[PDB]
């Protein structure tokens, strides 16, 4: 439940 | 100046007429000419 | 007559120089110190022998029997940054969502609130400008945001580059393309329900080019409830329609990838709830939209020219209405002049094909953190970028009244629009020519 | 009345002029010789018969029952380089570490020492002003550093020019990119324990854009201990994090290809040893940290607009205070004027899309030898680069006073801040037109 | 106090007729197009409908 | 018989 807000798949 | 109101729950104002000398003279020297002087003392315009 | 004399050495006659300069090994060293190029002390007298102080006492004396005056002109050089703190343009506050909770059994509780974000110092550039900008909202939800709720989707103010409506079909009331057409036009913001931004505090309302039509009433606040008429429209479900080929159509794509709620006001409406400046302006109500109080401007990086004052409080005399004082935020001036700041504008077609290209050339997707979502998505780039460029300014001011006795130490002093030295001076001298007017 | 006589021609009257210049091919040959474009004699002649010299006997004398004057107007070009040892550009001090030992059986000893690294005079723009520096600090590494112990993993000093925290998330404690988000901000330096740079005699500090809020104060020293707040933060552990999808992220990134340590502070910080000068000042404390006593600036390649001083000796009357002399680095003043130097300003998004494909078009990875630490990596080239640029400078003085009597030859002389002749000069010459003032 | 500025005056002596030079800076920021210029708008005559 | 007015094939 943590959201890095940063697209890793791309 | 040091002015001591009763409390007002509303925003007011304190007038002050600073009472002066308001005048003119007026010179008419020529057909359809008017020159004026004003003159205000204290407090010149 | 016309004399010009100096302690010890041959009368001169007609004219001559005298200059003001802030270089001298000598006087740096004792004098100034403390100063620095914009309020400094500096020896006239260019004498080699005498210690400077013992400088000062002598003096330079125009003959008493004529008024003299001298021309003055000035070599004035900076290099104040873009975006600093000094010009007020790295703050403005903005009121974001804090938190999304769950309440009281069936009330879906949104807290929003005022705050100010800062920039780092420099960045020049406009886009780039504004992405910092961008990035610094994010920089808060980072810190508030998400720990307290409050999705990517529901995302308060952003500042785009766009015109979310090029798409657009009368009919549909959709963007057909499904995608919000991916060019330039001009800065605007946009805001979510319930937020929006204030410069009231803040220069950089002028690099996003959006001004009030009536500057002097203090209070630049531009509410989401302001943007009235002019709520970017939404995006054709492609896939569906072509797929279905009734037709789908009504079909307002929902979301996106990584599934993201474009917030549509209700299961109807082709509408969005994000409201869009540039929208308002030329699309809303013309008389009471926003079109009404605000102007679509030309960007400029520079934020706003700026003009800065000289003083010689102890060479000329004070200019009609000044009056003497030792105040260094009231001396009389003797010359204005535009603060040293240009836009320089260059042309990048590799913008947007270089955003596209830019990301990989950046290891991060730092700017773009949201790839999919066609309107958190990182403006793009305008062909056409502007940066402020600092330059030398050969300026030239009138000839001025002096005194006839001119002391051994003069001060300098350039101030600006609010009085006060300006840290970004790193050059400035002038050159001073004494010549008669009259006589007594 | 106001006559102007010369030799035995037609008395002339009102005014004329006279000609300063260089190029003459007769004196070229006899007078100057080991002189240069800076401090030359010239006839002032320009009568075809006549040995110069013989001419040198000659004088134009302008009407003695008058106070003359004439208007003085330049033209003066140069092609300084950017980067020169005249200018003080070529050098500057930094303290690195020389060596790193095992000692006394469980110290360890580290050594460091002050030193000051020169560069190979010419090489313009910016970014590669700054390459060429740290160049040098890794050169010497070559000649001292690693055959005494020191690693790679520990290269005191090192400019950059990025912003090593835009990745960063305020909870994690990390740029979670795993990489330094890739663009060019602002020049800044880095520093590693113990270490640090030194400027108090450069002005390669005014091309980093990096000034002292108090000027005067001689002593410009960037010390490690000052960049407190704002060390650069340390890499997430991209690869463990995804694998491992508790959550690994805790895991800061300790090495990299090629294993070279990223000095972290201790086995549980999130922080690395290396302190960024462009960190402390924005994200450091504003009260103490280094924001309080630097400025962060344009930078400017030019490294600062700097002025040069005329004198005609033989011709002009000594302004004002100056008193007149023989010792050509005293000579009395009668122009000033700021040396032809400007900065160009391009655009090229090819950079970082060009580093990316300049390492491949320069045959080598001389700059970037550490293509892997995000550290020491090659610092991004920033899109709008700068170049000193040498242009003539059509200046123009003002009306000064001249003697009744002008010489054969007269001594021209361009000097600088410092008062001596600029090697840099390539043409000067300047035309005098004499009037009358008054009468004796 | 402004206004009260208003009032005091700058008396370029009576004798004699001034003049006096006057320089000034503008800066403006209008848009290539805008509707304040007449760039906005602009005529033209199109077909409306095609009929059997 | 809608035209939508875009080439959605390229």
């Amino acid at each position: 439940t943590f959201n890095p807000v940063y697209p890793y798949d791309t | 100046m040091t002015f001591e109101v009763d409390p007002m729950d509303e925003p007011t104002l304190l007038y002050v007429l600073f009472e002066v000398f308001d005048v003119v003279r007026v010179h008419r020297p020529h057909r359809g000419v008017i020159e004026t002087v004003y003159l205000r003392t204290p407090f010149s315009a | 007559r016309n004399s010009i004399r100096y302690s010890e050495l041959a009368p001169l006659f007609d004219t001559t120089r005298v200059y003001l300069v802030d270089n001298k090994s000598t006087d740096v060293a004792s004098l100034n110190y403390q100063n620095d190029h914009s309020n400094f002390l500096t020896t006239v007298i260019q004498n080699n022998d005498y210690s400077p102080g013992e400088a000062s006492t002598q003096t330079i004396n125009l003959d008493d029997r004529s008024h003299w005056g001298g021309d003055l002109k000035t070599i004035l050089h900076t290099n104040m940054p873009n975006v600093n703190e000094f010009m007020f343009t790295n703050k403005f506050k903005a009121r974001v969502m804090v938190s999304r909770s769950l309440t009281k059994d069936k009330q879906v509780e949104l807290k929003y609130e005022w705050v100010e974000f800062t920039l780092p110092e420099g960045n020049y550039s406009e886009t780039m400008t504004i992405d910092l900008m961008n990035n610094a909202i994010v920089e808060h939800y980072l810190k508030v945001g998400r720990q307290n709720g409050v999705l990517e989707s529901d995302i308060g103010v952003k500042f785009d580059t766009r015109n979310f409506r090029l798409g657009f079909d009368p009919v549909t009331g959709l963007v057909m393309p499904g995608v919000y057409t991916n060019e330039a036009f001009h800065p605007d913001i946009i805001l979510l329900p319930g937020c929006g931004v204030d410069f009231t505090h803040s220069r950089l309302s002028n690099l996003l080019g959006i001004r009030k039509r009536q500057p002097f009433q203090e209070g630049f606040r531009i509410t989401y409830d302001d943007l009235e008429g002019g709520n970017i429209p939404a995006l054709l479900d492609v896939d569906a329609y072509q797929a279905s080929l009734k037709k789908p159509v009504i079909k307002p794509l929902t979301e996106d990838s990584k599934k993201r709620s474009y917030n549509l006001i209700s299961n109807d409406s082709t509408f969005t709830q994000y409201r869009s400046w540039y929208l308002a302006y030329n699309y809303g109500d013309p008389q009471t939209g926003i079109r009404s109080w605000t102007l679509l401007c030309t960007p400029d990086v520079t934020c706003g020219s700026e003009q800065v004052y000289w003083s010689l409080p102890d060479m000329m005399q004070d200019p009609v209405t000044f009056r003497s004082t030792s105040q260094i935020s009231n001396f009389p001036v003797v010359g204005a002049e535009l603060l040293p700041v240009h836009s320089k504008s260059f042309y990048n077609d590799q913008a947007v094909y270089s955003q596209l290209i830019r990301q990989f050339t950046s290891l991060t997707h730092v700017f773009n953190r949201f790839p999919e979502n066609q309107i958190l998505a990182r403006p793009p780039a305008p062909t056409i970028t502007t940066v402020s460029e600092n330059v030398p300014a050969l300026t030239d001011h009138g000839t001025l009244p002096l005194r006839n006795s001119i002391g051994g130490v003069q001060r300098v002093t350039i101030t600006d629009a609010r009085r006060r030295t300006c840290p970004y001076v790193y050059k400035a001298l002038g050159i001073v020519s004494p010549r008669v007017l009259s006589s007594r």
